[PDB]
């Protein structure tokens, strides 16, 4: 038969790498979506001025 | 004529100078238990109780404060919200409130007066100087003030220059 690359992964180290690979992903956009609401927040209540 | 004489017995000793090498720069505020400092005026404090602290900082609203003691709380500036157009009293004169902006006339204007404290006719600080920008014949000024809800506003109009 052929050695196909990724053919031997296990589903479990699957799970591990889609979580290790995934979580920082989410955690880092929920950042960045933080980052964007903390800055509209910002302006909006420097907007009484 | 007498609105200098008032600013200058109102700011006597709560207005204390920037000194570096003999040169006046700036001038800090104390003013609710705190004590207001630009980033820009650098340079050693003239009262011996206010240079021994440490001030925590703010680039991006452009102050440094700090935490004044109980046995001076009572001898500081007042401070309010509740501000209308018209005109209020600086050290070198008058200055102009309307539409949001404080507008100064020029001929007065130069590197050192920063930190001034603008004052009303009852003796509340409603802004605090920090740079200004020549517009035609009557310059406009980057100031703070503060809100009803709380919060410490900054306005900064096009193509200051900081003093």
């Amino acid at each position: 038969h052929a050695q196909t690359f990724t053919a031997a992964v296990s589903k479990t180290a699957w799970t591990w790498l889609t979580s290790l690979l995934g979580g920082s992903a989410v955690i880092i956009i929920i950042g960045l979506v933080l980052a964007t609401i903390v800055a509209m927040y910002v302006l909006t209540n420097q907007k009484h001025n | 004529g007498k609105r200098q004489r008032m600013v200058m017995k109102l700011e006597s000793d709560k207005t204390f100078p920037i000194m570096l090498e003999g040169k006046i720069n700036g001038y800090a505020c104390v003013v609710g238990g705190k004590l207001f400092r630009p980033m820009h005026v650098e340079g050693k404090i003239d009262n011996d109780v206010l240079a021994a602290l440490k001030t925590k900082k703010a680039s991006k609203y452009d102050l440094e404060y700090a935490d004044v003691p109980q046995n001076m709380r009572a001898d500081t500036f007042k401070y309010t919200h509740e501000k209308p157009q018209g005109y209020y009293s600086w050290h070198h004169g008058a200055v102009q409130y309307e539409n949001g902006r404080f507008t100064v006339p020029k001929g007065v204007g130069a590197k050192g007066d920063s930190g001034r404290p603008i004052l009303d006719n009852q003796g509340r600080v409603v802004a605090i100087v920090l740079g200004g920008v020549n517009e035609g014949s009557r310059t406009a000024l980057s100031v703070v003030m503060w809100n009803e809800k709380g919060v410490t506003v900054k306005y900064t109009p096009e193509n200051c220059e900081q003093w």
